[PDB]
């Protein structure tokens, strides 16, 4: 049983309104293009080993289902891309999943290890930053030590804490920059 | 102004009539050899360009002559000397902007036989003095006659 | 405090049409332009847009049918080639290019029509007014 | 005559009112000069608002009048008829359009859209000023119409005009009539034969006293105007004298080259010596020249001696009135749609060629049979929307008849195989006219046939016995099926035929947005062209179904009919028109005509040009590109454009 | 040919093999990579543009602009960050108001993106501007194998912005490891995603794993000898992934994992250890046997 | 209209103007067509010119005799919901522009009289009978919308939010009872959550209609764009089975109502309508069987799609000209493909409605097809 009162009626001009200006006002509002048709979900590699209907998230966006934010479901889009190629009706799924994701981190569903991400980027600017045996690895293979990347260079490190500060990135994904870890 | 018009003009006003000056374009008094099929113009030459012929009309040879949008009277004696009209006399009593007409005419007119398909960067890409080529005598009575 | 002026030429079986599905649409765009109706884009000539900019148009619009669309065949052909002299006499005078938009959009596209009038709108606020009238007024 | 102009500012209930303050609009309008009344009423359409207009047009001697309201594309007509009841000419009324182009649009800026309504209402008054008065061109009807396309729809329109007593010419591209309905096996929703209703019209047509037929022919030029029509016809050689040809066929019987049968869709294999099919009409036969090796074996065995290699094209120069474009469609290509594997896989067809192979004189002899090993099919996939509905391949319509066929064909297959499993891959099942829904009912109810909800997103063949699998979602289960057939038939939509293009230059019509035919208007000029005289019948102009195409058939001869009956028609008096005076021959105008309307002439012993009137269409390129001014388009000359854009800024 | 080389992440700190690999062979076919110093994570839209779309934009914008700064454009071997720079540079010049908010932020630290930067992915840069009958002219030793070919996602999809053909049916990869002697042998369901793509690795492990594994089984019963990418995001999947598909469902391939980049090193002629084989998680000793 | 949104009586009007002033067409407006005899080429007409009461020639149309009337009729024009006099006209822009006395709510009290000036009311007046022979014969006398008390589930008649579409049309039009406000007849209110329920009266073998009313789908998504318009905060959600927009423009129309007027679909036949006594807002219950989960969502304002039924008239009409019924008791055609405007009575034509449901260019479209087979 699905009530009035158990739905979020704005839901769908809200995933616009947090695509907009990127990836763009036109490109989130395709999400009300959609006509069911199944498409997507028949052309989904994780559909067919897990209980996630790309059409139904479609359809739990324009119907104000809340849940849609806090699901596992919309976690398990690998953004292929193969539903926007082949969606008949123009609508860029991969786009708006991604943007209802926004949506999922602000109410604070993300996962550690996704947030571990974000911040390995925010302390040392890269996901996958450089350790000793990089430095080993580089030097018996010819290259430079320490590759030309921000990881080594405080002026771009400087740069990045600048736009994340301002972006408010380090405030969603709940990093502490006195202690230099995150909080929960 | 040729003398006799120059006469003629004073003397309708001395008798008390009101002077009348000549209505058509210039093609008319111009003895040059058109094309009965109607004007169409392949390529745009400089004045320098080729050798004209001096029997047919120099804008269908591909020179630009104001005498398709300019005032009869003089006698058009510039195409009989084997240059294209510079319209010097200026426009008919119909037109009020000189130079939009005469480039009207000839985007009009250029690659007609090849309307469709014809280039339309090719004439403004040809013509690297615009206001020297259809405003001579002119620009301060054309729509825009000054540069900002 | 300022608001551009801005003319239009729109054609009655296209871009007419187009105007008027962006208005049973309800296709909100800035409220600048002026349109004048024409049969055809073919109509268009050097000598109707100068005479906009003269009497202080801040911008100039034309629209006509798509290429081959002509209720007319060819019309729009005619006015293709003389827009193009056009643009190039426009920087000769000091007005810029971008003063003059011409643009193909058929009696059914009311969107597009939308949002070349949103375009053209913020591209000649961008610009500021045209100083044509007030150095010809001197 | 000094203008006296009359301004109208429409409020059109709170649609113009609500957003423009009309009685400060008619305030401005009155501080114009010439205004001698301005008023401003709820509705200027309304009986109360047009006798509004008449009776000051009397009382205040009116001979401009101004309407700021909505479209003229709307009401001009009207508010034409409207001041010439009261004695003013039409063609000194002008409209100004506050709503569409300034209410509707600028609902959230009042003020300016305000001061926007002033300026149009001083442009429209400005134009007035300068406009003339005018008198319609009347021309006299060829009484002869023209209907190229020998489907359902052109030939029901050539028996109707026919039948009034009209002298009618029925041209047909290919050398049978017929059409899509003869490719046909049975026809929804009464699952009647095609032949059925289409051979009986086809044979009337053949044999009409009051009808030509010019089957294997083809319209290359059309000029002129309504009711003065000069058309060319093209009589392909067939190369066998119609007159002598019995229609036998015992030439087909030894001729060696074999050509696919393009009416079979490449399915079926034919003679370089055929008829299209065995019910076609006229009943006679045609050589290929493409593929004929000319050995005259056909020759030997034809005893009247018909077949004739020396045959040449013949152009027909004819006068006709009116012309009705029914020339159909053509089936969407599915190749595009790559998923589903239609080009690379043998068991893929089309619902067009099934209706081949359905057929009793088809390829097949009227057995369902796999492409690739030639067995009969025991599970049937139909996908529905195949080319339509579909942003991806740039056809975003309803091709209308594809859920109907699908249910038609699948409903034939049990009929000759009741064992075969038949399912239909769909979105919305379409069952929208009468008899439509009971048959869908019908389909499932007596037949067996399953509908499955869920547009299939992949076709993947299995390479070692040819079946195929269908990946879709059964969204109304919210589970992914992969069932597996034995052939799958791709519901194709429709698309405008491949000649559209040369049909649509020669007669000079426009397309609308799913690139079929535009009529005049979508609800009340259903088969009319903006271009007079010019009507259209059939798929051409959308897709439909057959009790649709034949509709529209015979709406399209009462139509074409009226200019005919008359005997006189009317043309608008926009023209152009040279002033001999000023003109001195310069050429520029003869070329810019694409009816070639403007002409050079000897008059009092000088060279001026002259614009023919009739062949005039009122586009207004000539006069824009006249260098002397000589040339003038009546009602959109260049003083009176050149006031309209002064009237933007300043009064006159 | 001169291009700024973006590393990301992966590539530069963990498969370091790949960077010189690609240093080499991209130096052989006449490109001058130079060094695009200071650029951080593309950043990786998987956590960034599912956490903030607007972060994600800016960030790629302020690695553009050095680039744009050096007056190159920029050329990378994957696919993550193809896809991430490629649509950030499309969407910066596309939509006016996302370049503003970006300029925005970006003139905080003294950055604005100009729009002059051209994202170009190695392999449809060597399809397109340099040739693949360029690979076959330098191959030392060729590569008689079967190759199990994988083009991922974020390569040729979305189609309607990156314009290089058929993301269905496509040919670029198969006809630049065919240049080198190998074999791209089909398999079933060719053109699906390795399972690692969009944060999906990170969060849902076995979820990635179960797609990688029917990748791989297809590969191996198409008769492959290895699975080449041109990502290292694929790389890591199939390589990584094979340890915890036999750590947890207890299937074990041993197939050899190797990076376009690498495939060509071997093919002209570079040595095996500065390929760094020996990093990689799966044996790729069966492969240099049969080759 | 859809698919264009032009409107309605803007565009029909001219048409009604031309064919009142047409020099070949005689107009009988009030009238009807009592006796038929005959065949094909040479029928016997009787038309029955019925009697207004009011002096056709003297009536001005100014309307100032109603004011004084104490009987109230519910207004036909209007689907019951305004009330009207026994002395009226039809709508502001009726062709022929004149007034009426509805005998059969009359009561003849003579208060209209006094009031009225030309003195143009007159009960003596009697209805003529004109002769006149003819050839042909079309019948274009339209149909009438479903009535849905039927499904009591729905709750019409009972619930004061409960409307049809047709009343619908009425509340939306300008010149309506409500000025072209959409309100609720419980309340006066605005609704700001409306729910459409299609194929109400039509697929459905309960009430005996098993067809497709063919307009249903079109008109309830343009009539919620046109709300939509007026209003955008309004919430509206259409329940179906099929979207059926199977013409030019409709398909693009369907996809406009819910991409660019943010119109909800819901794939589900409501299974019942509840009323809440207290604020008289209504709950609809149905399935989205597109998440196989039941609904309960409240609203406004519930529309019902009606769908078109033979007009009450098409009895009499039927006996006259002794023409046949189809199955779903419209006229029947001749042949569905070979004749779909003639009828098996030589002579007899259909044109519009009353041959089947259709939209408008259809009814167009054969009112030309009967006019060249006539
Ligand atoms: C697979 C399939 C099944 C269908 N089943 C049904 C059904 O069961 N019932 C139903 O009602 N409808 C059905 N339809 C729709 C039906 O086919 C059309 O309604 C019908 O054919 C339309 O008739 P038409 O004359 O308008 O077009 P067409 O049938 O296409 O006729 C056009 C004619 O014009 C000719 N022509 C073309 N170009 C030229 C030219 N340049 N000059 C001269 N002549 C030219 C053509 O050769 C052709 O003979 C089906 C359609 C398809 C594709
Ligand atoms: C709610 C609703 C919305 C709709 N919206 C649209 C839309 O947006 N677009 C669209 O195209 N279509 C729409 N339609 C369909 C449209 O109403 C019809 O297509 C159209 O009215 C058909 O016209 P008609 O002449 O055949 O019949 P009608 O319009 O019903 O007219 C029949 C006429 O005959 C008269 N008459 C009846 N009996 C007799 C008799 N015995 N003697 C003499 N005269 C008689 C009647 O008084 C009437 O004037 C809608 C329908 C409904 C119910
Ligand atoms: S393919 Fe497109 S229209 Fe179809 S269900 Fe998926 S998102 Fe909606
Ligand atoms: S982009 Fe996401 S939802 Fe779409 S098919 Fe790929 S994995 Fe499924
Ligand atoms: S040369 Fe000049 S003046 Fe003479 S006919 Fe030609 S265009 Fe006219
Ligand atoms: S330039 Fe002057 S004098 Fe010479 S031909 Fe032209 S108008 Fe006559
Ligand atoms: S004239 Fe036009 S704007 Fe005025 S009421 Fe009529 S339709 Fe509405
Ligand atoms: S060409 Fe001769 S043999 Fe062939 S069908 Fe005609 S008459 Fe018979
Ligand atoms: S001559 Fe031509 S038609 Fe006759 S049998 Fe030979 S190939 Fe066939
Ligand atoms: S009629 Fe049916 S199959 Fe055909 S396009 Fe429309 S919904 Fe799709
Ligand atoms: S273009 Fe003007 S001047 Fe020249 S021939 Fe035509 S009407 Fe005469
Ligand atoms: S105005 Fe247009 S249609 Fe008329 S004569 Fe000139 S070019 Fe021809
Ligand atoms: S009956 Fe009398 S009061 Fe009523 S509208 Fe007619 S003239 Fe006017
Ligand atoms: S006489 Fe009849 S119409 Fe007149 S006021 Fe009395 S009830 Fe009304
Ligand atoms: S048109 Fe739509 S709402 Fe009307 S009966 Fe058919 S399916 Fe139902
Ligand atoms: O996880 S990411 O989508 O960012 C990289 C995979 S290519
Ligand atoms: S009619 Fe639109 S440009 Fe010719
Ligand atoms: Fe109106």
């Amino acid at each position: 049983m699905i009530y009035s009162s158990d739905l979020n009626k704005n839901l769908a001009s809200q995933i616009i309104e947090a695509g907009t200006p990127i990836p763009g006002d036109d490109v989130v509002s395709s999400l009300k293009a959609c006509y069911q048709c199944g498409t997507c979900t028949g052309s989904c590699p994780s559909g067919r080993r897990t209980s996630y209907r790309t059409r139904k998230v479609i359809r739990k966006a324009l119907l104000g289902m809340d849940d849609v934010l806090d699901s596992d479901d919309i976690w398990k889009c690998t953004t292929c891309y193969t539903c926007y190629e082949r969606c008949p009706r123009d609508v860029k799924v991969t786009e708006i999943i991604k943007t209802i994701r926004n949506l999922a981190a602000q109410k604070g569903n993300m996962a550690k290890a996704h947030k571990m991400t974000a911040m390995y980027v925010l302390k040392y600017g890269h996901a996958v930053p450089a350790n000793k045996n990089t430095a080993e690895l580089r030097k018996s293979i010819g290259l430079s030590e320490k590759a030309p990347i921000a990881q080594f260079s405080e002026k771009d490190l400087n740069e990045m804490n600048t736009l994340i500060k301002e972006l408010g990135f380090d405030e969603l994904i709940g990093f502490d920059w006195e202690k230099g870890a995150l909080k929960e | 102004p040729n003398p006799e018009m120059i006469a003629e003009v004073v003397k309708a006003l001395l008798e008390g009539k009101e002077p009348e000056l000549p209505k058509k374009n210039l093609c008319e008094e111009c003895a040059r050899k058109k094309s009965e099929e109607g004007v169409a113009i392949e390529t745009i030459k400089r004045n320098y360009e080729g050798n004209p012929d001096p029997e047919k009309c120099l804008l269908e040879q591909g020179y630009i002559c104001l005498g398709i949008a300019t005032r009869e009277g003089c006698g058009a004696p510039c195409p009989s000397s084997g240059v294209p009209c510079s319209g010097c006399s200026g426009p008919t009593d119909a037109v009020v902007d000189q130079g939009a007409k005469m480039i009207s005419a000839l985007c009009s007119d250029f690659g007609i036989d090849n309307d469709r398909d014809v280039d339309p960067m090719i004439l403004p890409k040809s013509i690297k003095d615009k206001i020297g080529s259809f405003y001579k005598f002119t620009l301060p009575s054309a729509f825009v006659p000054i540069r900002l | 405090e300022w608001e551009p002026k801005i003319i239009g030429f729109c054609c009655n079986w296209c871009t007419y049409g187009g105007a008027d599905t962006a208005g049973v649409g309800r296709m909100q765009y800035p409220p600048s332009i002026r349109i004048i109706r024409v049969m055809c884009s073919g109509r268009i000539e050097p000598s109707l847009i100068l005479k906009a900019f003269k009497e202080g148009a801040d911008g100039v619009f034309v629209g006509g049918c798509h290429l081959g669309d002509c209720h007319y065949d060819s019309g729009n052909y005619k006015w293709q080639r003389r827009v193009m002299m056009l643009y190039e006499l426009l920087e000769e005078l000091g007005i810029e290019k971008e003063r003059l938009n011409h643009e193909w959009i058929s009696a059914s596209e009311g969107e597009k029509f939308q949002n070349t009038m949103k375009d053209f709108y913020n591209k000649i606020e961008a610009l500021g007014p045209c100083k044509l009238k007030e150095e010809l007024d001197k | 005559e000094e203008p006296r102009i009359g301004v109208y500012v429409c409020h059109c209930g709170v649609n113009i009112g609500g957003t423009v303050d009309c009685p400060d609009v008619t305030e401005f309008a009155k501080t114009l000069k010439n205004v001698v009344v301005a008023r401003d009423y709820k509705y200027m359409c309304a009986d109360p608002g047009q006798e509004m207009i008449k009776k000051d047009i009397k009382e205040h001697n009116l001979n401009r009048v101004v309407v700021a309201a909505c479209s003229p594309r709307l009401h001009e007509p009207t508010f034409r008829r409207c001041v010439a009841e009261a004695g003013l000419n039409p063609f000194l009324f002008e409209f100004a359009n506050i709503r569409e182009h300034c209410s509707w649009v600028h609902m959230h800026e009042k003020e300016k859209a305000t001061e926007k309504a002033k300026d149009l209402v001083r442009m429209a008054v400005a134009k007035a000023r300068l406009l003339e008065p005018l008198e319609f061109i009347k021309v006299g009807v060829t009484q002869r119409a023209l209907v190229i396309g020998g489907g359902v729809a052109g030939i029901q329109t050539a028996l109707d005009l026919g039948d009034m007593g009209f002298e009618t010419i029925l041209v047909e591209k290919t050398p049978s009539v017929g059409g899509r309905m003869a490719q046909l096996d049975k026809t929804f929703p009464t699952n009647d034969c095609s032949i059925c209703i289409l051979a009986p019209k086809m044979v009337d047509v053949a044999k009409h006293p009051n009808v030509k037929l010019y089957a294997y022919s083809e319209v290359v030029d059309v000029q002129g105007y309504v009711g003065n029509f000069k058309v060319k016809i093209m009589k392909k050689a067939r190369y066998i004298d119609e007159t002598k040809c019995t229609g036998c066929g015992q030439c087909s019987e030894v001729c060696p080259i074999d050509v696919p049968n393009e009416f079979d869709m490449g399915i079926g294999m034919r003679k370089a010596i055929y008829k299209p099919f065995p019910q076609a009409v006229p009943a006679k036969y045609t050589i290929d020249k493409e593929h004929c090796i000319e050995c005259g074996l056909c020759a030997k065995v034809c005893g009247p001696n018909a077949i004739d290699f020396d045959q040449e094209p013949e152009i027909i120069e004819a006068e006709v009135g009116t012309i009705i474009c029914a020339i159909g469609y053509d089936a969407f290509d599915p190749t595009v749609r790559e998923e589903y594997g239609y080009g690379v896989y043998d068991n893929v067809v089309t619902a067009l060629e099934l209706e081949r192979m359905i057929n009793a004189s088809g390829p097949t002899g009227g057995k369902v049979i796999r492409l690739s090993d030639g067995q009969k099919p025991k599970r049937i996939a139909f996908i529905q929307c195949v080319g339509s509905r579909d942003a991806k391949v740039g056809n975003k319509y309803c091709s209308n008849v594809c859920c109907m066929y699908a249910m038609k064909n699948s409903q034939l297959i049990k009929e000759k195989s009741p064992d075969t499993e038949i399912d239909i891959y769909y979105m919305d099942i379409r069952a929208f006219s009468k008899g439509y829904e009971e048959f869908y009912e019908r389909s499932a109810k007596q037949y067996g046939i399953k509908f499955m909800r869920g547009r299939p997103s992949q076709v993947i063949e299995d390479p070692e016995t040819g079946n195929l699998v269908v990946r879709a979602e059964d969204t109304l289960l919210g589970e992914i099926l992969e069932k597996e057939y034995d052939l799958v038939v791709l519901s194709v939509g429709m698309v405008p035929t491949k000649s559209a293009d040369e049909v649509q230059k020669i007669l000079g019509i426009s397309r609308t947005p799913d690139q079929f035919f535009m009529e005049a208007h979508p609800k009340l000029r259903p088969v009319d062209t903006a271009t007079d005289g010019v009507y259209l019948a059939g798929a051409c102009q959308g897709p439909k179904d057959i009790p649709a195409s034949v509709a529209q058939g015979s709406a399209a001869a009462s139509r074409a009919a009226i200019p005919l009956a008359k005997g006189e028609v009317e043309v608008e008096p926009i023209i152009a028109s040279v002033d001999a005076e000023i003109c001195g021959g310069c050429g520029v105008c003869v070329k810019q005509c694409p009816y070639g309307a403007p002409r050079l002439v000897e008059k009092d012993g000088k060279v001026v040009a002259e614009v023919i009137s009739a062949l005039c269409k009122g586009c207004g390129t000539c006069p824009a590109g006249c260098p002397s001014g000589a040339l003038e388009q009546d009602h959109f000359k260049t003083i009176q454009l050149f006031k309209q854009i002064e009237g933007m800024f300043r009064d006159t | 040919m001169k291009y700024a080389f973006f590393l990301g992440c992966i590539m530069p700190n963990r498969y370091a093999g790949v960077e010189a690999a690609t240093r080499t062979v991209m130096e052989k076919l006449g490109v001058e990579l130079v060094d695009m110093t200071g650029a951080s994570c593309c950043p990786a839209p998987g956590v960034f543009g599912s956490f903030d779309q607007k972060t994600w934009l800016t960030l790629a914008a302020r690695n553009l602009c050095i680039a744009e700064e050096m007056g190159v454009d920029i050329v990378t071997v994957c696919n993550g960050c193809y896809g991430s720079l490629f649509e950030a540079a499309h969407l910066l010049h596309d939509n006016k108001e996302a370049l503003n908010f970006v300029n925005e932020k970006l003139d905080k630290v003294g950055k604005e993106y100009k729009g002059n930067v051209k994202v170009r992915h190695f392999a449809e840069l060597i399809y397109n501007d340099i040739g693949v009958d360029k690979i076959a002219e330098k191959v030392e030793r060729p590569l008689n194998i079967n190759v199990g070919v994988h083009y991922g996602c974020h390569f040729l999809k979305p189609t309607d912005v990156k314009h290089l053909g058929s993301a269905e049916r496509p040919v670029m990869l198969d006809e630049i490891v065919e240049a080198t002697g190998a074999k791209s042998v089909p398999y079933a369901d060719k053109m699906m995603c390795c399972g690692a793509g969009g944060g999906v690795r990170a969060r849902e492990l076995e979820l990635s794993l179960d797609m990688t594994n029917e990748k791989i089984e297809n590969m191996i019963k198409a008769g492959a000898d290895c699975t080449v990418n041109v990502c290292p995001f694929c790389h890591l999947q199939f390589d990584r992934g094979q340890i915890e598909i036999k750590e947890k469902f207890g299937k074990e391939y041993n197939f050899p994992v190797l990076h376009l980049s690498q495939l060509l090193g071997l093919a002209m002629g570079m040595d095996p250890k500065d390929l760094a084989l020996s990093v990689h998680q799966i044996s790729v000793d069966p492969l240099l046997k049969k080759i």
